[PDB]
């Protein structure tokens, strides 16, 4: 099949090079450019900003655009600049002259990852009804690519931590090749408005508001919670990648499977089944007394990760018009996911330092769980009350 | 955040006698996940000596000193305990509870690393005799 097997490498490569770039960035402005945690703070803190303005953005012209490639032509144009642009740019640029300067450069990710890694999902989703494969499928590539890339980081992360780099910039051109030989054939944006007031968005991104942001939060300090579960530092944290890189290929296995149970069981269930692991796995996190726990604990997560993938453009294509699966998917499971997690990310903070950990993720459990049985009645759809 | 430890035990001891160190903590009642005893001569630096859990009662104890040291714990009042049998000459140095309680930023820290506790206490000498 045309399509499937193009987009569905183009997920294996796209993600291959957010493997470069997602638990590798943080090394490489720790170790490599010795920059100090007191300014790896504020890098962050930008890399999200820019995103607030290019998400929802991105979100409008994914659809504007509909099927035409020339919004993810910009993504694999941008990408190729991985490998000349940390070593060339991103790395003299904010040690000589002030931080603050190359930050801004920081708006390369934003773009290319932070809010162009959504407008492939959706922009890949729209051709997954288009060709003849379940989105499930294919994006399952994603984590087989981010699996692969996963091991290679730390294992020549030690004897050549520019090639990791230079590899994924090399797979941008493969990127590209396959966006090109792949085949594939409205609104205005005062209609995109008025989803606004339509009381059915409102619902979908409590949800978000919800769940998904209670867990994007708690999930953050979950490893500095992880690692205290094995006696060193080191071989804490050297057991916690190889639960990354194991339990994504089962993520990658549950996906596989994910679309079939996702038809049938609709949409809504698919939400409310994502919302209750994610919901036992933010209660469970409080009850620990062992890691062969803290390990389980982790692998959950590939257990939620397909059921809402999947689940959120079954759920927004289900009940909300196609003209705007883009916008409505990078607006509510993106960009009011963001503006949320910033909130809480600071609530969580406090509560550490006031009930600690345990009193703490106890309270994510009845939010994150709360929210989950009430979306049972906010969202619209067909509930576990039918099977 | 200000919980605070308060050691008690330690004394001279003779080599093969038994000690029992306490540790009680004022605040203390949420935070707090794990408690553990550390200690420190000279020559060398602090090392670790037990960890436990609050919650189930999970023990650790670095090599140099299983089947001789016991930690306990007993929440009902806030004290964590080194039971302390078959002392030697090298068991002679200042002993520290620690306990955890919120996070903090690197390539993070486990239960054997003193950077990794969020308070400690002030200290209480233990000296094994080379004699008497």
């Amino acid at each position: 099949n045309t399509n499937f097997w193009m987009f569905g490498l183009f997920f294996f490569f796209y993600f291959f090079i957010m493997g470069a770039y997602f638990p590798f960035f943080p090394i490489w402005l720790h170790d490599i450019n010795h920059i100090s945690k007191s300014d790896t703070w504020i890098i962050f803190a930008a890399i999200s900003l820019f995103s607030l303005l290019f998400q929802p953005l991105f979100g409008l012209l994914s659809d504007k655009l509909g099927l035409r490639k020339y919004l993810l032509w910009i993504i694999t144009g941008m990408l190729v600049m991985f490998a000349p642009f940390f070593i060339f740019i991103f790395g003299p640029l904010l040690q000589y002259n002030i931080l603050v300067g190359s930050i801004v450069g920081g708006i390369y990710l934003g773009f290319c990852f932070n809010a162009g890694a959504p407008a492939v999902e959706a922009f890949i989703e729209k051709v997954s009804r288009r060709s003849n494969f379940e989105f499930g499928r294919a994006r399952m590539f994603g984590c087989v690519g981010w699996a692969l890339c996963a091991s290679i980081v730390g294992i020549m992360f030690t004897i050549n931590n520019q090639f990791v780099f230079w590899l994924g910039s090399g797979c941008a051109l493969i990127l590209a090749v396959l966006l090109f030989f792949a085949k594939t054939d409205a609104f205005s944006l005062k209609l995109a408005l008025e989803l606004f007031r339509q009381p059915k968005l409102w619902f979908l991104s409590l949800y978000v508001i919800g769940v998904s942001c209670t867990y994007d939060v708690f999930d953050q300090q979950f490893a500095n919670f992880f690692t205290s579960f094995f006696a060193t530092g080191e071989q804490g944290t050297r057991v916690f990648w190889y639960v990354t890189t194991m339990g994504e290929l089962l993520n990658a296995s549950i996906m596989f499977f994910a679309p079939l149970i996702i038809n049938r069981i609709g949409g809504k269930n698919a939400l409310l089944l994502a919302g209750t692991i994610m919901s036992v796995r933010i209660i469970g996190s409080s009850f620990a007394t062992s890691a062969l726990e803290v390990v389980i604990l982790k692998t959950l997560h590939m257990f939620e990760v397909p059921f809402l993938l999947v689940g959120c453009f079954k759920y927004i294509t289900s009940q909300f018009e196609v003209r705007f699966s883009a916008t409505i998917y990078l607006v509510c499971f993106c960009f009011f996911k963001q503006l949320a997690m910033i909130f809480m990310s600071v609530l969580a903070g406090n509560m550490y330092e006031s009930i600690g950990f345990q009193g703490a993720y106890l309270v994510l459990g009845l939010v994150a769980l709360g929210f989950t049985l009430i979306s049972v009645f906010t969202l619209s759809g067909p509930g576990p009350l039918s099977l | 955040m200000q919980v605070q430890l308060v050691e008690s035990g330690g004394r001279l001891v003779q080599a093969g006698d038994s000690l029992r160190l306490s540790c009680a903590a004022s605040g203390r009642t949420f935070t707090t996940y794990l408690m553990g005893w550390f200690r420190q001569a000279p020559g060398k630096e602090r090392e670790f000596v037990a960890a436990i859990r609050w919650s189930g009662g999970s023990t650790y104890y670095a090599d140099s000193v299983k089947g001789r040291f016991t930690i306990s714990r007993d929440n009902a009042k806030n004290t964590v305990y080194l039971q302390m049998n078959s002392l030697k000459l090298e068991d002679t140095a200042v002993y520290y509870c620690a306990a955890a309680a919120r996070p903090s930023y690197s390539g993070d820290y486990g239960y054997t690393e003193a950077l990794r506790y969020d308070y400690w206490g002030q200290g209480t000498q233990v000296t094994v005799s080379s004699h008497h």
